């Protein structure tokens, strides 16, 4: 079907206009990346670097990089070579090229989530209401294998299996895994992803605001005192008659 | 008795050399205060979810 | 060739006016700039906001004729 | 001892509500007509479509004041 | 002694043309904005000039470099947003300024009102060429759609769109030629906004009231330096308010993805500002009838002062073209927003009635309004 469904707007703890990131939450959603999402999906253009004095500390984001591998070269022989990961490495791609994905994906080809709530309409709502809105499919309509109903997908017909059930990973801090708390932590994740730079877009935007709230009535004082030289002026004709 | 503005006047915005000077230094320490007085209100706002709210948890 | 000293002929005209460190910059700002401010809305209202609550009366008709041209008409699926 | 999602209970306790027992209705009745006729193109996705739209806003209202 | 200001000669023209200018003491905010443009100007290019210091002209690398630039350099974020959402203040700008020049009766300043206008097709072909420069779906999209409609010209079009191209399609070569384009055109603007100001500077400024305000005129100094720095302060209010708080309400959000030449999008627009062209271009079914109703849509503010037909310049005392013009204004804001639809019903008779309504209105039904207003004051 062509028609669309509008996801709604949830209280993201960002939503304010001055409100910040829990980064507790980017930490959950970076785990349920590292768990769930990094097997099929890119992050190319973010680094373990990037989250260091977000997420984790430096010997943490260190001993995370440092578990995976990575290929380098050339060596002295001419040949690639496997090695360990450091904080200036990106984050692993799940295939050398898309082709690979989309031979092991069904067709379907899984986009990179490095801009995924930046270049979807909804955000994070799209993100929230995509992950936990898989139903089964109304009658009249029939779908094939490699398949899956998602309302929100436009189309309604996504090749994405569910990929978030209760307690598919344990976190860290304890909290309790469930859906609706491990999409609402990947949201939050993916959005810090798309927008690295928010907290400090929004503490510029709040001395901008407190900086503008100064100076426009100073300026506009000195303004009306140059001009009220003018306004006050009065004038007379006085013809001879 | 002079008033505020007026001993103000007299001591810093007669001469241009002594309110640039009255300007640099007042430029100096308002920024040293609006740093730390928009930064407090940032945190305010925002307690408990910034990086350095739970930095204490994780670093050895 | 145009600046100030050639640019009219003006004869017999007095023109008082007061330094600004003399006069205040906001001489009941509030008690005449809000009848004043209503004075030139209600001489320019008429003129100018009728289009654009005709322009909202026509979003808002295409918007919701576009959202029942996107509905499904039940007369369809009916003979059988 | 199952986690029990929040999601879940606010989703019944939304569909309590009576714009979405309406749409409920009107997709029942929709099922009927479509289930029991032998050939048809029909699919009635868009009231679906209607009762997710109100049950979603209903539980985003309220989702995630339960979430950690 | 000798004084400095009016005889040393860089001095005596910065005195003549900002200080000594004698302007009308009567001119409201709307005078301000032309300044502000010449602001926005020197703001666009100052960030054109640090995004091109890390941006690559490479279809390999150019999404590569804008994300670098968001991610990695300092305050980078901070530069491309201002860029993008300064474009957007500069049509704000540009259109309250064409917007005051048409309402007030400035077009009758003829050489100044051309200047203007090409100044306007210049400022038009950098923001297209530089939107394309990311290299996002959308730009690709966008510029493939822009020179597809351009190639209606006979015998000609597709060779010049070949030639546009270098080769056979949105390649790298455009992408490149495009970069190289729109780092020049802001320099050509800069000196036609020169021209502009020269040739308005040969006759003075107008005011509200469109009378001869030659008795009752202030030095520009420091009367309209303390307005315009007033207004500058409140658009650099509005820009950061766009760039700190709302960075893509303005922006589309598949330009966000890379450009995909094998996917297309569901739907293809430019940004706002050209949109009601767009829409005036999808008004009629022939692609020469869009692509000339296009031309005439820009083109027929040139047209405009020899469509005077009254004997008052400003419309501050003509109510029936002021209502007239407002309409004009309302169906502006009409056309924008069918520009940003898609072609089904209502919004193909929706656009070609708006469209019809704005080259009437703007070609047959103001001249027979001043007209008529001629005639109520007893002078026809
Ligand atoms: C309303 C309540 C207050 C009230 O009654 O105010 C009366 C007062 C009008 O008093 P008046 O005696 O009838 O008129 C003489 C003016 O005050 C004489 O002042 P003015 O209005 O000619 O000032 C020049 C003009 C200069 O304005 C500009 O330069 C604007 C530039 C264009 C806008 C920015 C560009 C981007 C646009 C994107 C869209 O400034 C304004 O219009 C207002 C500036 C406010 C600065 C911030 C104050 C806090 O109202 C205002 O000034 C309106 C704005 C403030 C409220
Ligand atoms: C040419 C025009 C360029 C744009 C002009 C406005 C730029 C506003 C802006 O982005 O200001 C950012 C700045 C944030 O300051 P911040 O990085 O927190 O550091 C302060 C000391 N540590 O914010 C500030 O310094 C305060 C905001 C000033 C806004 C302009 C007022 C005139
Ligand atoms: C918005 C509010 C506009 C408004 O207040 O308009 C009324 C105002 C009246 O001013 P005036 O008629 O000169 O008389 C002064 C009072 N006796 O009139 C004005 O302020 C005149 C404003 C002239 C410029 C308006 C520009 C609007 C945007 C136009 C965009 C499209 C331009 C054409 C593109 C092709
Ligand atoms: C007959 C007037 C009666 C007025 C009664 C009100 C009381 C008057 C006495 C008390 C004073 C109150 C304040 C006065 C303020 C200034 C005077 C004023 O408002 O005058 C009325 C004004 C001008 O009158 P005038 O121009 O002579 O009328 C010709 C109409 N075309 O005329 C108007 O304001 C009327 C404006 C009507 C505009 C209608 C526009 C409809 C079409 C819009 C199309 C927009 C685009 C649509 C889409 C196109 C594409 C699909
Ligand atoms: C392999 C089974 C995957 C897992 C694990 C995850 N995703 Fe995925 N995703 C996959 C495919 C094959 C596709 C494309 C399907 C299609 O029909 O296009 C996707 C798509 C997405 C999208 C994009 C949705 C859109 O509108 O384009 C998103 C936002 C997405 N997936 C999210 C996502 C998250 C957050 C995951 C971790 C829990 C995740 N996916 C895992 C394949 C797979
Ligand atoms: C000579 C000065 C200029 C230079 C060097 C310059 C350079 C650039 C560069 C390198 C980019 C790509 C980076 C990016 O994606 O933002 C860009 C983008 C852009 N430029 Fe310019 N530019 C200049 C002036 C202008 C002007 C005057 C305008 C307005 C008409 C403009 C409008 C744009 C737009 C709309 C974009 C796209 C922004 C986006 O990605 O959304 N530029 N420019
Ligand atoms: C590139 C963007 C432009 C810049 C930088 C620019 C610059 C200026 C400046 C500095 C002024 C003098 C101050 C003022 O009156 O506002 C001015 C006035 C003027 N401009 Fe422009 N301008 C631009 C676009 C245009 C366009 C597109 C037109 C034509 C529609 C135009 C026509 C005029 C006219 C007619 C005036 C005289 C104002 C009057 O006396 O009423 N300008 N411009």
């Amino acid at each position: 079907s062509d028609l669309e469904l509008h996801p709604p707007s949830y209280p993201w703890s960002h939503r304010g206009l001055l409100s910040s990131l829990d980064h507790t939450s980017i930490r959950r959603g970076f785990q349920v990346y590292k768990q769930v999402c990094s097997s099929c999906h890119s992050m190319d253009y973010v680094a373990y670097r990037h989250l260091v004095g977000v997420c984790y500390t430096e010997e943490e984001a260190k001993a995370l990089a440092e578990e995976v591998e990575v290929q380098d070269g050339p060596n002295d022989d001419g040949e690639m070579f496997m090695r360990p990961g450091k904080l200036s490495d990106y984050f692993p791609k799940p295939y050398p090229n898309p082709e690979a994905a989309r031979a092991a994906n069904n067709g379907a080809l899984p986009p990179d989530l490095s801009y995924i709530v930046r270049a979807r309409h909804g955000g994070e709502d799209y993100v929230f209401s995509l992950l936990t809105g898989y139903c089964e499919p109304p009658t009249g309509v029939s779908l094939r294998e490699g398949l899956y109903f998602n309302p929100y997908f436009p189309g309604q017909a996504i090749g994405m299996a569910p990929p978030i059930y209760t307690e598919v990973l344990e976190y860290d801090d304890g909290t309790p895994a469930t859906m609706s708390q491990v999409a609402k932590d990947v949201a939050t994740f993916l959005r810090w992803a798309s927008e690295p730079e928010h907290d400090h877009r929004k503490r510029m935007g709040l001395k901008m605001l407190l900086m503008m709230g100064l100076l426009l009535p100073l300026t506009y004082a000195m303004k009306r005192h140059k001009w009220s030289v003018l306004k006050s002026r009065k004038l007379a004709y006085r013809p001879p008659k | 008795s002079p008033t505020i503005p007026s001993r103000l006047y007299s001591l810093l915005f007669r001469r241009t050399s002594t309110f640039a000077l009255t300007i640099a230094v007042g430029a100096l320490f308002f920024e040293r205060a609006f740093d730390q007085g928009a930064d407090a209100i940032y945190e305010h706002i925002n307690e408990g979810k910034l990086w350095k709210h739970i930095k204490h948890k994780y670093e050895n | 060739g145009r600046e100030f000293g050639n640019l009219a002929r003006i004869r017999h005209v007095i023109s008082y006016s007061l330094s600004p460190f003399e006069q205040r910059a906001f001489p009941s700002y509030f008690s005449k700039g809000i009848p004043n401010v209503l004075r030139r809305t209600r001489e320019r209202i008429l003129r100018v906001a009728p289009p654009f609550v005709v322009v909202y009366l026509i979003y808002t008709w295409g918007n919701q004729e576009f959202e029942q041209s996107k509905r499904k008409n039940p007369a369809m699926y009916e003979n059988d | 001892e199952e986690l029990v999602d929040p999601l879940t209970t606010v989703r019944e306790h939304c569909e309590q509500l009576e714009k979405c027992v309406k749409a409920r209705e009107r997709l029942e009745l929709c099922d009927n007509r479509v289930s029991s006729r032998s050939q048809t193109e029909e699919d009635c996705t868009e009231e679906l479509f209607d009762f997710l739209h109100a049950r979603d806003h209903c539980v985003a209202h309220k989702l995630f004041k339960n979430l950690k | 002694m000798t004084n400095m200001r009016k005889t040393h000669p860089l001095f005596k023209i910065i005195n003549h043309s900002f200080i000594d200018l004698p302007a009308p003491s009567n001119i409201s905010s709307w005078w301000n904005f032309g300044s502000l443009l010449g602001v926005c100007l020197m703001v666009q290019i100052i960030t054109g000039l640090f995004l091109a210091m890390h941006y690559t002209s490479d279809t390999m690398t150019a999404f590569s470099s804008v994300t670098h630039i968001c991610r990695d350099v300092n305050y980078g974020w901070l530069i491309r947003y201002m860029h993008a959402n300064g474009a957007s203040m500069f049509f704000i700008c540009l259109f309250l300024h064409v917007g005051r020049g048409l309402y007030y009766g400035s077009y009758t300043f003829m050489e100044t009102w051309n200047i203007g206008v090409l100044l306007l097709f210049a400022v038009m072909a950098t923001a297209f060429m530089g939107y394309v420069l990311p290299w996002g779906q959308m730009s690709f999209w966008g510029a493939t759609v822009i020179t597809n409609l351009l190639s209606a010209i006979p015998y000609i079009g597709t060779t010049l769109v070949e030639w546009i191209w270098g080769g056979f399609s949105v390649d790298k070569a455009t992408l490149t030629r495009f970069f190289a384009f729109h780092f020049i055109l802001p320099f050509i603007i800069a000196a036609l906004a020169i021209v502009h100001l020269l040739f308005l500077h040969e006759t003075g400024s107008n005011n509200p009231t469109g009378l001869n305000s030659d008795a009752d005129k202030i030095p520009f100094h420091p009367y309209y330096t303390i307005k315009d720095i007033l207004g500058i302060l409140i658009m650099f209010l509005i820009l950061m308010t766009l760039v700190l708080f709302f960075p893509d309400m303005l922006g589309d959000p598949d330009n966000y993805m890379p450009a995909n030449p094998l996917n297309t999008p569901p739907h293809i627009k430019p940004e706002w500002y050209f949109l009601f062209a767009y829409a005036i271009l999808r008004s009629i079914p022939n692609k020469l009838g869009g692509v000339l109703a296009l031309i005439l849509s820009i083109l027929i503010l040139a047209l405009m002062p020899f469509l005077h037909t009254s004997k008052q310049r400003s419309l501050m005392f003509r109510p029936i073209t002021q209502i007239l013009y407002w309409i004009l204004v309302a169906n502006l804001l009409i056309l924008t927003w069918i520009g940003g639809q898609p072609v089904e019903h209502p919004f193909i008779i929706i656009g070609q009635l708006a469209s019809i309504s704005y080259f009437s209105i703007i070609l047959i039904l103001m001249p027979i309004s001043g007209i008529i207003e001629d005639k109520m004051l007893k002078l026809y």
